[PDB]
C-alpha cells in the first residue's frame, strides 16, 4: 500500500477540505472520496467542520498554508503540534503572487529544521526533478511536486520531468496542486505516482460530491494500469 | 490589563490563567489555538498556566 | 443511460474481442469490465482444419449484446454481405460498420463508410459506423439517420489517446444520436478523458487485450469510464489562464 | 461435389441437406452463418433445404474484434 | 522548388487576401511576404453601390499567380460555377476548391469538395482541394488526380496551429502531389512545423489579416516557412526518451 | 536589442560549440548562425577551433561544463579569466546522470559567490518560476531557463512555467537546453524571450549548416510575432 | 429592363452590348466576369454580345479571401 | 622533479620558469592553462614565473 513515514493508507487519494459550497457538501464529498487523510489550513457562532469529525478513521494532513518565511512556517507547523491531534506536516512555500507556486529555498530550508524536531514531512515542490531529490536527500519521507500552478486544473502540464521524479526517488511521491478532473489524476498514477492529493477539482466542481466519487475511481484506475501493463504508443516510419 | 489580538484591553478581577480567559469570550467548548508571550500555549495546560496579566495572547481558528 | 437503437445500456464500456493471450484471460477480463455489448468479426469458419474453441460458443449470451463488425470489407458492399451474415446469425441487431480504407494507417474509407451506413439503414440495422472525427463527415452520416456516431481517438492499436479533443467537441456538440469515441485508447486517462468531453461512451480493444495484464487492465478502464462521465455531469472548474 | 469456404470438396453422397452438410463436418453444435449460392441459410431452415449437390457454401462464423 | 501543375514557385508560403485593416497594409504585407500566389474570392460585382477599391485592381500582376477560391459555395455545383467565373477571368488557371460544411466550425464537407474537384478535373483546372486531414479522403482526393493536396491544420481563423500532427503525416507521407498545409496557423511555430513535418507549403491568411501589425508578421511568417523548410531538408536530431 | 551585462548583440540567437561533426563544419555553422556569442567549455597535434578564429566579433560566453560541485565550478569560472579572453560566464550545475538538469541548490550558491569577483552572470536553471527569480534577486544579469532536457530536443515542454518567468523579470531571458527545430526555436521568442542559447540541434543536424540557417530565421521570426501582434487562440462555445 | 445583380434595373435605350452596359455603370476600367442568362461572357466579346435587352446578368469580381 | 598531471617526473638542468617547461612539450604556440600548486597561473606571467621545482602543475586544452 502507499505508506509514508512507516504507517500506511488503503486510499492512494488524499482530499483537500478548503472551500466547499456548504458543510453539508463537505461533510459528504469527504465520505464519498474514500480518502483518509485530509490536509487542513470574538467573530460569532457557526460549526467547524473538524470538530463535527471521528479523529480515528483519518489521517491529519496539516499545512503551513499563510506563510511566506519558512520562519513564518515553522510557527504554523509547531502550532499544529500545540493541538496534538496531528503527527505529520505538509510543507507549503507560496511566494509568488500570481501563481501560488513553492519557494525553493525556504521549502527546502524549513523541511530541514522540521525533520529535526522529529516531524512528518512531505513538502510540496516543483518539478525541478533535482529539487526532488535535494528534498529527500535530507530523510524526506514523501516527496510531493505539483503538476500545474495551484488554482488551475492544467493536470500535469510536464510528465517527463515528474516521469524522472517518479524513477529516482526512494520514498512515496505525491501529485498535487492544479488536477482538473480524473483524466488528470489517472495520469499521475499511470507514470508511477503513489497518490493525488487534490483540492480545487472538487471543491469547485459545482457537484463536489460526485466529483469526488470520480476522483476516487480515478486513482484507482490510473494505479491498476500501471499495477500492470500497458499498449506501448504504436510507432509507424 | 493585556495585549489581546491588535487591541489593547482590561481584565476583570487580577488573579486568573488561560482556561478563564476563554470563559469571557463564549469558547470554552470550541476550537481554538492561543499564544502567551511569542511563546505557544495548549489544550492541556490550561488551568494550570496563570496570567502574568500584562503580555502578548494570539487566539486561531480553523478557516478554509 | 447509453441508448442506442431505443436499447439502453448501464454500462458505457464496450469492449472488443479480438486478439487476447488466450480464452481464460479473454472471458475474465470480459467479466472484469462488466461491458454488455461485446464487438465480434465474422471470418470464414475454419472447417477442414480441426476441432478449435470458439470465444462466443463460450459465452453466455444471457449477459452481453453483440455487435458485430464489418472489418475485413475494403468496399461497401463486402460490407454488407457481412452485416447481412452477422444478422442472419439471430443474434444480433446492431451493426458497426468498419470499412478499413488505408492498409498502415488503418483509418476508414469516409465514402464507403458513408455508402454502407446508408444502405444498412434501408436494410433496417441499428447502424454505427466507425468513422474518423473529420467533423462535416460525422454530420453527414448522422443524416443518414446513423443510431450513433463512432469516431476515433487516434488510429486504432496505435494506442495514442485523443489526438484532436477539438473535433471530437465539435463532434460532441452537434451530435444528435449518441458518440461513442471508438479506437486509440490506450490508458485509462484516454478512457475517462473521452467521457470527460461528454462522449456518450467508449469501445476499445488493444488497449486490454494487449496490456499484458488484460483483466488487471479492463477492471481499469472500467473505472476510467465511470470516473470520466461522473466528472462530466459535475461540472468542473475551467483552466485558468494568466 | 462441392464449394466449400472455396475448396472443392467431393461430397460423400448422391442427395443431402445443408443440416447433414455440417454434422459431416461436426458442426450441428457451433453457430456458424450458412450462405448456398449467396444466399443466406436462416438456421431453421437447414433440415429443409436441398444440397443440389454440384454448387456453393461458405460457412462462416463470430471471431473477435 | 514547389510546383503544382507543372509551374514552379520559389515561395513556399501562400499568402490569402481577405479580412485586412486597410488596403495600404494588405498591399504592403503582401509585398513583404514574398509571396508568389495569392488567393482572392469571388462575390458579385457591387454595382449599385459607389467607386470602390479593390485589391487585384491594384495588384502589379506581373509579380503574383491568382489562386480563387470557391469560398461561398455550399454545394459542389456552386463551387463549380465560382471556378468557371474565376477562370473566364482570362487570369488564373489553379483552382481552390472550398465547400464549407459547417458554419460554426468553417470545416469543409468531405463529400462536396471530392465532387466538385472531379467536375473541376474533367473541366482542366489545376485542382487543389481545401481539406480536412481525414488520411483516406486525402488519399482519395488525390486518386481524383488533384493537383496538390490540402489539409487544414485546425481550423479556419481558429488560430490553433498543428492540432494533429500524426494526420498530417500519413498525409505528408503518402502525398503523390504536394501538401500545401492550409487553416488553422497561428504563430510561425506553426507554419515552420507544417513544413518540419514535409509539407510541400503553407497557405495562410487569417494570422497575418488579423495580426494587428500584419507586415510585421508577414515578414515573421515569411522566415517561419523558410526555417522550417530548411530544417526539413537539413536532417534533425531525434527526440530522446528515458 | 538585446542586452546582458551593459553591452548589447544585435543576434538573439547564442549558438554552441560542441559536438560538430567537422571543424569545416563548425566554422561554417558558426558564421552561417550569425551568432555573436558562442560558448565555450601530450596528446598530438590537431586544430583548435578558437584559435583559428577572430576575437572582436564575437562575445565568449564560457561555462562550467564537468563541474558538480560549486565548487568544481568556480574554478572553471576564475579559470577562464586566467585566460583573459572573456568577461561573461555561463552557471551549470549539471546533477543528474540520467537528464543533466541543473542543481537548484549549486546554480544558486555558485551564482552568488562569482558574482561578488564582478563576473557575468548568466545561469543554467530549470523552470520553477520562482528558481528564476531567487537567482535574478541577487544581482543576475540574465536568466537562463531550459525548455527540456540538455541531449534531447523536446523543445519547450512547458510553456506557462517559462511564460510566467518572462512576465515577472527585469533582467533577459534566453531559453537554453533542448531545442530541436526552428519550430522551438521560435516558439521562445513568442512568449516574450529575448534569445535562444543552443547546440545539439545543429551540431548534430547532419546538415548543421543548413540547420544553422534555419535556427537564424527562427528566432528572427518568433521575435517578429511577439514584436507584435498574434491573433488569438479563437474559442467555441 | 434586366436582372442586373438581382436587382430588377430599368435599362436606358432600345438596343444595347454588353460593354455598353459596363460603360454606363463605369466598369469598363474594371476586372469583372459577366454573365448573360447563365452563360460566362468572355471579355473579348462585350462589343459584341447583344443585350438582348429584357434579360440575365451577373457582374462578378475578385475579393480577398 | 616535479608532479605532473597525474604522474612522477623528471627537471632537467635544475633552475626554470613556467615558460621553460612548455618548451621540453610542444605547446609553446597553441592553446593551454596551467596550475602551480592548486593556484592558477596565466599566459601574461610566463617569463616571471619560476618553478620550485617540487610542485603541482595541471594542464589544459579546450575539448568539445
Amino acid at each position: 500500500m502507499l505508506t509514508i513515514g512507516g504507517k500506511s493508507f488503503q486510499s492512494r487519494l488524499l482530499l483537500g477540505t478548503g472551500k466547499y459550497p456548504s458543510f453539508d457538501i463537505q461533510k459528504e464529498a469527504v465520505a464519498v472520496s474514500e480518502s483518509d487523510i485530509l490536509t487542513f489550513a470574538f467573530e460569532a457562532s457557526q460549526p467547524n467542520f473538524l470538530e463535527q469529525l471521528d479523529l480515528s478513521k483519518y489521517t491529519l494532513l496539516p499545512n503551513t498554508a499563510g506563510a511566506s518565511t519558512a520562519e513564518e512556517a515553522v510557527r504554523i507547523a509547531r502550532l499544529a503540534k500545540a493541538s496534538g491531534l496531528c503527527d505529520m506536516i505538509k510543507v507549503e512555500v507560496i511566494g509568488c503572487s500570481r501563481s501560488l507556486l513553492p519557494d525553493p529555498v525556504e521549502t527546502l530550508k524549513a523541511s530541514e529544521q522540521l525533520l529535526e524536531e522529529g516531524f512528518i514531512v512531505l513538502p510540496y515542490t516543483s518539478d525541478d526533478v533535482v529539487l526532488a531529490r535535494k528534498l529527500e536527500e535530507l530523510g524526506v519521507h514523501a516527496i510531493m511536486p505539483g503538476a500545474s500552478p495551484i488554482g488551475s486544473g492544467q493536470g500535469i502540464l510536464n510528465p517527463l520531468n515528474l516521469s524522472f521524479i517518479i524513477e529516482q526517488a526512494k520514498v512515496p511521491v505525491i501529485v498535487d496542486a492544479g488536477i482538473g478532473s480524473p483524466k488528470d489524476a489517472a495520469y499521475a498514477m499511470e507514470l508511477g505516482a503513489d497518490g493525488v492529493l487534490l483540492n480545487t477539482a472538487v471543491s469547485g466542481a459545482d457537484d463536489p460530491v460526485k466529483m469526488a466519487r470520480a476522483m476516487k475511481l480515478a486513482v484507482e484506475a490510473g494505479r491498476l494500469s500501471y499495477e500492470a501493463g500497458r499498449i506501448p504508443l504504436k510507432q509507424y516510419g | 490589563m493585556l495585549q489581546l489580538n491588535g487591541k489593547d484591553v482590561k481584565w476583570k478581577k487580577d488573579t486568573g490563567t488561560i482556561q478563564d480567559l476563554l470563559a469571557s469570550y463564549q469558547l470554552e467548548n470550541k476550537i481554538v489555538i492561543v499564544e502567551r508571550n511569542k511563546e505557544i500555549i495548549g489544550k492541556e495546560r490550561y488551568h494550570e498556566v496563570e496570567l502574568c496579566d500584562r503580555d502578548v495572547i494570539e487566539i486561531v481558528h480553523f478557516v478554509g
